[PDB]
């Protein structure tokens, strides 16, 4: 589970995640994943690029009993958040840039 | 999960469809599906659609982190107008490490009512005190 993943920050707010990204340098490709505050089964990719912070909702869908996740309306689907991060570290897709450095969790 | 040191990154070029099956008004795209036969789909990606073509040139590139000996990639060509235009299902080993050249894979039907023809041109190569818990 992504709960052991260093890029996963769990239940922090939008505001908190922006504060974290800024404090750790506002560098291109700096990112973190967290829980969505608007959907208990969704997550959010928070990503910095050109000194701007974007939030991408990662929505679940069920295909034949198994949950898949997507931030681009099903064009690109993943069995879990680990696959999602591995993919966007290697491909830009709809993102402004590839995922590069994760933010370190803050107490 | 922790990083798996057995993983490699495969560069997948989805180049073109060749001679796909009156007007021939198909709008083809490829659904590219990385999966583990024993546990299921890991990542699925769709190329762009090309309008009104039986010889679409996508020239799209996709990188996957994979377990060469276990994972496989299924390529499915669809008519966005989805109707099935054929599939190619490959292992991820052996592949050369990175020029090397493409292969024109035969497209296969998936059912007796499938009528598919032509090839899918692909190139695939490998690239060379404590943390707080999340609330």
């Amino acid at each position: 589970i992504h709960r052991t993943q260093h890029w996963f920050h769990g239940r922090i707010s939008r505001e908190e995640s922006h504060r974290i990204i800024k404090q750790q340098g506002l560098v291109d490709g700096l990112f973190l994943l967290r829980d969505s505050q608007s959907n208990p089964k969704a997550f959010v990719l928070t990503l910095c690029h050109h000194q701007k912070i974007k939030n991408f909702q990662i929505l679940p869908c069920e295909d034949d009993g198994q949950t898949f996740f997507s931030l681009d309306d099903g064009n690109t689907k993943f069995s879990d958040l680990i696959q999602l991060v591995d993919f966007y570290q290697l491909n830009k897709g709809v993102l402004p840039c590839k995922l590069k450095h994760h933010c370190i969790r803050v107490a | 999960e922790l990083h798996n040191d057995d993983t490699r990154v495969v560069r997948v070029k989805v180049i073109a469809g060749i001679g796909l099956a009156i007007l021939g008004a198909s709008d083809p795209y490829v659904r590219v599906t990385l999966y583990d036969p024993m546990s299921g789909i890991l990542t699925s990606v769709q190329t762009k659609t090309i309008k009104k073509s039986l010889n679409p040139k996508w020239n799209e590139e996709i990188l996957f982190r994979v377990l060469p000996q276990r994972h496989r990639i299924l390529f499915e060509v669809f008519d966005e107008n989805d109707d099935f235009l054929g599939q190619v299902d490959v292992p991820l080993y052996p592949l050369p490490t990175e020029p090397y050249t493409f292969k024109d894979f035969v497209l296969h039907p998936r059912s007796h009512k499938s009528r598919v023809k032509g090839y899918l041109r692909l190139k695939m190569t490998y690239l060379p005190t404590h943390l707080p818990h999340p609330p």
